[PDB]
């Protein structure tokens, strides 16, 4: 944590929480790209995941 | 004149409160109507 400002805020990816959505949904990335889903699943309905 | 046994102040209800930002202008326009009526007071902590 870190405390508050009172200058106008916006989103920012900075956040700790920010990161961990991140990187899970970069790691997902990797299991709909992995070959336990590219022989299974269609790649035009890959890409949409 | 009667300086010392009434003294003029600024009001309670003057100041911006001190969680608004200078970014609000309304807030920032109730700080230019308190310097302009500074001297005028005859409190002497007007000026600060």
């Amino acid at each position: 944590n870190q405390p508050l400002p009172r200058l106008t805020v916006a989103p920012t990816y900075d956040s700790a929480m920010s990161n961990w959505i991140s990187t899970t949904i970069a790691f997902f990335i990797r299991v709909v790209n992995s070959v336990n889903m590219t022989a299974t699943v269609n790649d035009l309905t890959r890409r949409t995941m | 004149a009667y300086n010392g046994l009434v003294t003029t102040v600024l009001s309670e209800d003057a100041f911006p409160d001190s969680s608004q930002s200078i970014t609000h202008l309304p807030s920032m326009w109730k700080c230019l109507f308190l310097t302009l009526a500074g001297p005028m007071t005859s409190d002497p902590h007007s000026p600060v």
